[PDB]
């Protein structure tokens, strides 16, 4: 089966270099042209970088002509991205991509690498409990999540039960503060009558800050 | 230089209904071999977007039929025949023929389904953040449609402004409803000022304003 | 949000009982009939019970007629079923259901409460690491996973990395060993050449016996 | 008593194909009070059964209008006008017009593709799992089409017999394939006292069969 997996990215102060790797499986890679799209965060897809499959020919949008250099290894399956003088406006997410013979430009993705260019400094984040009481609860209906907050930059990965608990969840796009962080809420909702029927731990990922938190959350209040 | 601009940048429709998507392109797009490298897209949040068009008309494998595309010159559409909760998504027309590349703006597709009110919820700051020195109210509006909806804080009755930040999921896959979250931020200080603090929810599908509050301490 | 969620399905001994409760919620309870609705493994639907909203208007069907009750709290938006007499035949999954003023039976279902009639005790899973190597590596492919061996009953849940891995993601079916104890391999491929780049956890759970295992998976 | 038999138990069509699904009661399936109530779920492994169709044609809000239902008397139908790689599911019709209420006996809904040659793995034993005293050997065919697939262990070059099992997964709602695990199991003192292990897949898609082994 055609897979793509994408790494590297990580955040990055103006003027440094990041190098991307893309390592696929599941097809002739020395058969193909090959692409890295990026898509900066609220905003569109932005193509990025192509290489022929042999014979080194290359090209990139304007906005990195000199600064990203696209390459490859036909021995490897692997396909590189060096991104040299990155620039806040670099920031977003990195996806690999490749074609089908007959035309196609993007038909298969790799799921992503994230990348920050900020001279901020990165934060990791505070989970506190959205403890269910009778003020989360209403028709018959308990609510309960975490909150997830000031942290910097983008993104931050959330679960419950490690990924046992998916019906009723509710993870908000993340929001930022005026403080110049980030911060969401992730929730879920299940009939009052339950609770205790079952435990409830959100697991907070924020690979910039090396964090991985999981965080139990119980009944309390009126 | 060759700009490619789609339309409209957000449309809703009933399930069922019929989608037409279009994208103009500044120059006349076909590649010196003949050929218009005109593609269609289509992304879910925190994922990578799927090949549905490409060619201009010809369909990927495992697209499913109602899916088209069509068009020439400078106008080119992306049609759904049969419009399907799944279909909840952004739409990208990529233009491969003259280079540069270029992508479409994007349009926003949403479902149109009968008025869901929501249900209010209202959480107090938790002991951990207070130490902290700061406390987060939060208000949560659950499945619930139309998209708009007014939420408003209120601590011992004066009306809040300015001090908080609201996020909206993306419409549900299933049941076409939005959840919402509203954060009321305050330091420990201004917080253990006062009492109650409460959200005043106002949406379609509510006759009057629905209030959840609470007494800093206990009910 | 109409939410149904069925609990108290465990192991027990043939002849002896077991109570399960259905909670729900997002609809008026007292308004409508509920239903109770099992699946052997392997095996197809089966309609175990129902009752009227008010009256206690009961049936079932003649395989558990005078073993099972079936029953209701309508101050607490719960449904209950009294099983008695239970035999291995009785294993299965226990749905809660609720239907439309409409005219349908089940519109909403429950995640279903899982209900093992046996002699034998509840056994955790003991979690092997399936490294990926180069005997684990096909055509730029390479595999990894996770055996969840020895365990009883059913069923195993398992993610990878806290469900955010799902691409290539393959969990068997479960089965049934000679030892009379299920045995289970949850797999994933990804390009070999990436091996050392990325984290892989494979989280397991065996909730009949609360028994949970995140193993980590390297080459 | 009333039965209710579906037909064919399982059929495979191709992705934009149209499909139809037969019911037929033992008798009238028509309530007292006139309606008919004669619905269609459809179930996939894990999962709670969905209501697609009621009371003959009515479609549940939220079901994609490309399932549709129909019939009278004894006979009840469920048509997919464009089938896709997301409706390989079990489907089963049910009758709540007489009680007892009941439900068809399913039919399981594939896709017909292309053949595709599987990719073939093979895992031994862990370090952790032998101080446990067994071994476990894992075979793993991964992504191929059709479902038929021989899968041989071979000890020394013997081929071995009642000591391994195998798993298939749901065929993939995606490339509509289907993956597979054969496990060899033996204890540790026997499983020490061999050095090759291998497997044997013998596939359509395969010219001639492939194996993969190691011996420590
Ligand atoms: C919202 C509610 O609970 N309504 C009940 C109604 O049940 C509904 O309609 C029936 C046909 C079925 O689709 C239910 O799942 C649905 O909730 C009750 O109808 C009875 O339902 C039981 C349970 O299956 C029996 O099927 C019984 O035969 C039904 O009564 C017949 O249908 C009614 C609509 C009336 O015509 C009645 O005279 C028939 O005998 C009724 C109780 O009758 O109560 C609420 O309306
Ligand atoms: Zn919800
Ligand atoms: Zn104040
Ligand atoms: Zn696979
Ligand atoms: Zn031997």
């Amino acid at each position: 089966e055609v897979q793509l997996v994408e790494s590297g990215g990580g955040v990055v102060q103006p003027g440094r270099s990041l190098r991307l790797s893309c390592s696929t499986s599941g097809f002739t890679f020395s058969d193909y042209y090959m692409y890295w799209v990026r898509q900066a965060p609220g905003k569109g897809l932005e193509w990025v970088a192509y290489m022929s499959n042999v014979g080194a020919i290359t090209d990139y949008p304007d906005t990195v002509k000199g600064r990203f250099t696209i390459s490859r290894d036909n021995s490897k399956n692997t396909l590189f991205l060096q991104m040299d003088s990155l620039r806040p406006e670099d920031t977003g997410v990195y996806f690999c991509a490749r074609g089908t013979r007959d035309g196609s430009w993007f038909a298969y993705w790799g799921q992503g690498t994230p990348v920050t260019v900020s001279s901020a400094s990165t934060k990791g984040p505070s989970v506190f409990p959205l403890a269910p009481s009778s003020k989360s609860t209403s028709g018959g209906t308990a609510a309960l999540g975490c909150l997830v907050k000031d942290y910097f930059p983008q993104p931050v990965t959330v679960s419950w039960n490690s990924g046992a608990l998916t019906s009723g969840v509710h993870t908000f796009p993340a929001v930022l503060q005026s403080s110049g962080l980030y911060s969401l809420s992730s929730v879920v909702t299940v009939p009052s009558s339950s609770l205790g029927t079952q435990t409830y731990i959100c697991n907070v990922n924020h690979k910039p800050s090396n964090t991985k938190v999981d965080k139990k959350v119980e009944p309390k209040s009126c | 230089d060759i700009q490619m601009t789609q339309s409209p940048s957000s449309l809703s429709a009933s399930v069922g209904d019929r989608v037409t998507i279009t994208c103009r392109s500044s120059q006349r797009i076909v590649h010196s071999n003949g050929n218009t490298y005109l593609e269609w897209y289509q992304q879910t949040p925190g994922k990578a977007p799927k090949l549905l068009i490409y060619k201009v008309s010809n369909r990927f494998s495992g697209v499913p039929s109602r899916f088209s595309g069509s068009g020439s010159g400078t106008d080119f559409t992306f049609t759904i025949s049969s419009l399907q909760p799944e279909d909840i998504a952004t739409y990208y027309c990529f233009q491969g023929s003259h280079v540069p590349f270029t992508f479409g703006q994007g349009t926003k597709l949403q479902i149109t389904r009968t008025v869901a009110a929501p249900s209010v919820f209202i959480f107090p700051p938790s002991d951990e953040q207070l130490k902290s020195g700061t406390a987060s109210v939060v208000c949560l509006l659950n499945n619930f449609y139309p998209r708009e909806a007014k939420v408003q804080w209120k601590v011992d009755n004066a009306l809040q402004s300015g001090n908080s930040q609201e996020s909206v999921t993306e419409q549900d896959s299933k049941d076409s409803t939005y959840s919402l979250s509203s954060t009321l931020t305050l330091s420990k200080a201004d917080y253990e000022k006062h009492k109650v603090y409460a959200c005043e929810v106002t949406h379609q599908g509510l006759s009057s304003p629905v209030t959840k509050s609470f007494n800093r301490g206990e009910c």
